[PDB]
RNA sequence: UUCAUCUAGACAGCCGGACGGUGGCCAUGGAAGUCGGAAUCCGCUAAGGAGUGUGUAACAACUCACCGGCCGAAUGAACUA
């Protein structure tokens, strides 16, 4: 249907007459060419143009390779008669129908997209397969909508290859998808919320459908039951629940008997394929075989029109036809959708709460629970939506409660800003409202609470995703979850040095064109790039070489760092001198445990506090003796790290002049590290002895430089040559049908295990587990290979542990690293020892 | 008596069961899904909507249909190590 | 698609063997003895790497 | 009691937990230890045992699954020992 | 070529169970008979090894074991030529 502004708005006016809800799915299930079907049936348009087929109006350069990326809620006209909204437990009235639905692309790796299109939405288009049925992804994407509330809507898509490129038997194929209902009766028994009690989905009410993309066939329970309803004398509820479990009708007792056994013990056929599948059935055999013996005079016997290019053509191409006619697009689909899957007004009586967190009864929230279109306006643009206008991005959001306006300046705000700040509050004029129609977008105006659409010019300030109130006790809703967590990694950086500032400018652009992305700094120097999955990551590097950055970049092995650290205390006191042989330093390395050394880089021990209360803090509790801490001159590196100077002498007189002279050296010594070449850890230097020779002329600058440097230099060999390896952590929620697979990557990745834990009962299991940083380059793959995309690994930044090999060894572990890390440099090929850097007479 | 029972050697007795709720916490219905039987969930706890007459009485039972009867308790070497021959002074 | 223990009786063919570890010969599962001569007649049987 | 290979059966009627546990070969070696068998070793490997102690383990014996079917304390004159390599009591065991 | 088990009752082999203490001493994120090492026992009978392997994340479960019906009565261990 060809609409105008008014037209949508019109439907828009209606808050119980919109159907606020996305696609959950198990990967090329029938989504994009589903929705393709719904534009040529009845999907409303603009104020001109006819454009109907298949892909193309959906996907663009995605055409030409093979994806779908673009997930928007394409509103569309449906034609829900009036006895059908006679029973719907809605507010809702009316012919002319409103259809919110977003794409969303299914399989895992990218629940990007996926969680984000959760919240924008009152529920979800779910879509299992017959040759595949409820399996392990649609058990991603289903538990995933009941652990953020939604109303689950079943397609049991492809019967049409499950009867042409296959082909089931009657009453087999009747456990077939009775046996996908038994799946969903697992997923929704245990992540479905008491919110909702009763929810497990049965088509015994019309929840669960049956179609096929390419043959333009939708079908439903309920489509049959009433127009059937009345030709038995039987109730319209009544007649679809002798449809399912003891449904046996009798052509010769003529009776709806539950037992199908008699006064003999024969069986009798089930009536939902005896009246409903049985006619149906010969549909099949009718233009596989082309019965002519049946066919068109068959036709009457089902109320089918015959029509001039129908018969024109022949084969399979030809029961496409008669299958878009017997179940049409648009009608069984727009069906369901405007009969069990609400609007925001009547569903948001349990979503609302969990929307917007912080607050137990907060003022705006209770106006986004009974839902106020002309209150204080409560925006989240779950994933800003950028398209191609050379960088014209725009903004993806559910408008709660309120309305906005062409050139309203309201406070969008950040999910850094919470009431008594004014961070990412940028409270700016938006120069239009966006109106996304599911690949494109025009000029509209406004809209109200419970809508979905967009803002313009908002990119400008707003970075990842952003919150839009009007009021300002306003807090913020949920910051998403992602029970997926980034876990991908690579040494980004400039192919072509000239054009550096182009690839930090797309860095933050990748972030907004991304759920969840970490666009940040290497510690060792390079641009580090983070992705979902390898899939995921890689397409997302390719639109960073044409558009967002344009032009050559090198990804390359995410290049490492770790600390420099000692084992056991200093083995002598290590003597040193200037180039001069004047001045002469002499000192140790002693060990810093976890809790103290961790406590100096956590700011419990920070330069930037008084070393007289500082001392207190450690002596008084932790057990850091007093005059040892009112004589910690410098932390390195810089000044805050966990590698002190501790000053532990009695003579030299001038010592209290060139104090900083020890310090900064020792700050530019722990910056580029004795080993290899980086900074070192929980390594605190202990000077005992020192000799200040003639003026100053000799007492400072670089003449001191080249002494406190070999002074640790030969140290830190004393102290024992040892390393702490960055350990990462990782929490893999994965199902008890897969717990020892995940266990087989442990006893091989090293199983630091922090330990193995969850809740006796459930599915996924938490598994905190120990990794070593380099231990974790591909880690993703491992993990889901081993036992299915069941695996779902958390990643973040953990500690140091023990690491056993030693720096100065070349073919062991940590040598071998050492050695190629000086090559990484592109000088140096060796690891110089301390008998080269002690001093003596 | 006392006696409980084994697996996959005999099928003496036709496999019959009742139609109630076992209490059960949602898990071993995957099984129940490749077999064929009409299964549903009454609050969480897994219920049995239909009294199933599973496989017949003479026949080769094994690994799949002794793992859903052991869950039911169902032990069909019903016997005891018994007499034979008698004496008595 | 195959059935537990439907598919218990397929492994009795394809499966419950026993590989020679010079010919590769698939043979019986507690046959110890190999039935070709490209080795002479050999007993260097580890039953058939099956699956996980 | 016992914290390492020590069986614990959790018997609830719908939200009223009662404890019962079997009272494992571990839960009776440390049952009438002393300090140095029952805390302060986790670091440090217990195989430390030989003193005897008599007819006690027979009332013990009535806490590890009576399940043995037979005569209580001429059992454990063979499994506190060479499955308990901790304590020896009364050189007969083994 | 040396060495066993048995005809008023053996073998390969057909069929039935496979005990507990015990989820054993520790070691444990996790090893309950089956990653690891040391202990490698008797209560009781026809018998059941702190256990032959598979398979478990660990359990569970199958199953070698030991033990009873069937076995024709012999051929098994081991090397020599
Ligand atoms: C919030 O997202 C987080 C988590 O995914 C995690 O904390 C991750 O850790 C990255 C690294 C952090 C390390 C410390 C902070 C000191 C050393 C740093 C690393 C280099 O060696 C080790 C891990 C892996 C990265 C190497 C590959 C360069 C690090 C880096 O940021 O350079 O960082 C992103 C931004
Ligand atoms: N014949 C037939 N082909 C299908 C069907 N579903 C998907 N396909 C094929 O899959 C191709 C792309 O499907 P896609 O849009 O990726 O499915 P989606 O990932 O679930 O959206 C189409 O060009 C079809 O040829 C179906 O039901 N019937
Ligand atoms: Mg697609």
């Amino acid at each position: 249907v060809a609409f105008t502004v008014d037209q949508m708005r019109s439907l828009m006016d209606k808050v119980t007459n919109v159907r606020n809800m996305s696609v959950i799915a198990h990967v090329d299930h029938g989504k994009s060419t589903l929705t393709d079907s719904l534009v040529q049936r009845a999907g409303i348009i603009s104020a001109a143009k006819a454009g109907e087929a298949r892909f193309t109006d959906t996907r663009k350069d995605e055409q030409e390779r093979g994806i779908t990326i673009k997930s928007t809620a394409i509103s569309l006209y449906s034609e829900m008669s009036d006895e059908d909204v006679k029973e719907i437990k809605q507010k809702t009235d009316g012919n002319s129908f409103l259809i919110n639905l977003i794409d969303s692309p299914g399989h895992v790796d990218f629940s990007s997209e996926v969680t984000a299109a959760l919240r924008v939405t009152d529920g979800a288009l779910v879509v299992v397969d017959t040759i595949e049925g409820v399996c392990v992804q649609t058990e991603t994407v289903l538990r995933q909508a009941l652990g953020e509330r939604i109303k689950p809507v079943v397609v049991i898509n492809k019967v049409d290859r499950a009867l042409l490129e296959l082909q089931v038997s009657k009453e087999d194929l009747y456990q077939t998808f009775a046996r996908t209902v038994e799946s969903v009766n697992v997923i929704v028994s245990t992540y479905a919320d008491e919110v909702l009690g009763d929810v497990q989905v049965y088509p015994a009410r019309g929840t669960v459908a049956f179609g096929s993309g390419l043959h333009g066939w939708a079908f439903t329970i309920r489509q049959f039951a009433t127009r059937y309803a009345k030709k038995f004398g039987v109730d319209k509820a009544k007649m679809m629940d002798r449809l399912w479990g003891d449904s046996f009708f009798n052509p010769k007792t003529k009776k709806w008997t539950n037992k199908d056994t008699d006064a003999e013990g024969k069986p009798l056929e089930r009536a939902f394929n005896m009246f409903i599948l049985d006619p149906i059935f010969r549909l099949f055999t009718a233009i596989m075989n082309f019965k002519k013996d049946e066919i068109p005079v068959l036709l009457e016997k089902l109320e089918i029109v015959l029509k001039g290019d129908e018969k024109d053509l022949e084969g399979k191409a030809l029961l496409k036809v008669v299958m878009r006619k017997f179940l049409p697009a648009a009608d069984a689909l727009l069906e369901m959708i405007v009969l069990h899957l609400p609007s925001p007004v009547t569903a948001q009586a349990y979503r609302a709460e969990q929307l917007y967190e912080g607050p137990a009864d907060d003022a705006n929230c209770i106006a986004i629970k009974n839902c106020d279109p002309k209150a204080d306006l409560m925006l989240y643009v779950s994933k800003m939506v950028p398209t191609s206008d050379k960088g014209r991005f725009y903004a993806f959001g559910r408008v709660f409660a309120g309305t906005v306006k062409s050139g309203q300046k309201v406070r969008i705000q950040g999910p850094n800003y919470v009431p008594g700040k004014k961070d990412d509050l940028f409270i700016k004029a938006i120069q239009r409202v966006v109106l996304m129609m599911g690949r494109f977008v025009e000029p509209i105006d406004d809209c109200p609470a419970g809508n979905i659409i967009g803002l313009v010019g908002i990119d400008q300030f707003l970075l990842k995703t952003g919150t839009l109130t009007t009021s300002e006790t306003a807090h913020n809703m949920k910051v998403m979850k992602f029970s997926v967590s980034p876990v991908v990694q690579v040494a980004v950086e400039v192919k072509n040095a000239n054009d550096l500032p182009k690839l930090v400018e797309g860095l933050k652009r990748l972030s907004k064109s991304d759920p969840c992305v970490l666009t940040y700094m290497s510690e060792s120097g390079e641009h580090i790039v983070a992705g979902t999955g390898e899939l995921h990551l890689e397409i997302c590097l390719q639109d960073l070489e044409h558009d967002h950055a344009g032009v050559p970049l090198k990804i390359s092995p995410p290049v490492v760092a770790y600390r420099e650290t000692v084992e056991s205390e200093s083995s002598q006191t290590a003597l040193s001198k200037s180039p001069n042989k004047h001045n002469r330093i002499y000192l140790k390395a002693e060990p810093i445990d976890e809790e103290v050394s961790l406590a100096i880089e956590n700011g419990i021990i920070n330069p930037r506090d008084d070393f007289k209360a500082r001392a207190r803090i450690m002596a008084d509790d932790y057990g850091w003796d007093v005059t040892d801490a009112r004589k910690i001159w410098c932390f390195g590196p810089d000044g805050n790290g966990p590698n002190l100077v501790i000053d532990q002498t009695k003579a030299v007189q001038y010592l209290h002049e060139i104090k900083d002279s020890v310090v900064a050296a020792f700050q530019w010594a722990t910056k580029e590290g004795p080993i290899f070449g980086e900074e070192m850890r929980s390594v605190r230097v202990n000077i005992l002895d020192v000799t200040l020779h003639a003026d100053a002329i000799h007492r400072g600058g670089g003449q001191i430089i080249p002494t406190m440097r070999r002074a640790t230099y030969a140290g830190f060999l004393l102290a024992d040559p040892k390393i702490q390896e960055p350990v990462f952590l990782v929490e893999i929620q994965c199902p008890e049908q897969a717990v020892g697979g995940i266990y087989s990557v442990l006893n091989k990745k090293r199983g630091q295990v922090v330990s193995e834990e969850q809740r006796p009962g459930t599915p996924l299991f938490t598994v905190k587990a120990y990794l070593p940083v380099n231990e974790s380059f591909g880690f993703t793959g491992e993990l889901r290979q081993a036992t299915g995309g069941q695996a779902f690994p958390q990643m973040v930044f953990d500690h140091w542990s023990t690491l056993g090999s030693d720096p100065l060894d070349p073919t062991s572990k940590a040598g071998e690293i050492v050695l190629a890390a000086r090559k990484r440099h592109g000088m140096k090929e060796e690891v110089p020892g301390w008998q080269e850097y002690y001093d003596k007479l | 008596v006392a006696a409980p029972a084994r697996a996959g050697a005999v099928a003496p007795e036709d496999i019959w069961v009742r139609a109630v709720n076992t209490g059960m916490e949602p898990g071993k219905t995957s099984f129940f899904q490749a077999l064929g039987v009409p299964t549903k969930i009454a609050r969480g706890t897994i219920e049995i909507v239909s009294d199933v007459k599973v496989v017949d009485a003479g026949n080769k039972v094994g690994q799949s249909e002794a793992s859903l009867l052991n869950l039911l308790n169902i032990s069909p070497f019903t016997f005891g190590l018994t007499v034979v021959q008698v004496y008595d002074n | 698609i195959i059935e537990p223990s439907l598919k218990a009786l397929a492994s009795k063919y394809n499966c419950d063997k026993s590989v020679c570890r010079k010919c590769y010969a698939r043979l019986p599962p507690r046959a110890t003895n190999c039935r070709k001569r490209k080795c002479g007649h050999t007993n260097q049987l580890r039953p058939k790497k099956k699956l996980k | 009691k016992g914290i390492k290979v020590t069986v614990q059966l959790k018997i609830q009627n719908r939200q009223a937990a009662a404890s019962v546990v079997p009272s494992a070969s571990s839960l009776v070696i440390t049952a009438l230890k002393e300090p140095p068998r029952d805390r302060k070793k986790d670091k440090n490997v217990k195989h430390s045992g030989n003193i005897q102690l008599d007819e006690i383990i027979e009332i013990a014996r009535q806490m590890r699954d009576k399940s043995f079917g037979r005569t209580l304390a001429s059992v454990t004159k063979e499994i506190l020992g060479t499955a308990q390599s901790v304590g020896c009591r009364v050189d007969f065991k083994n």
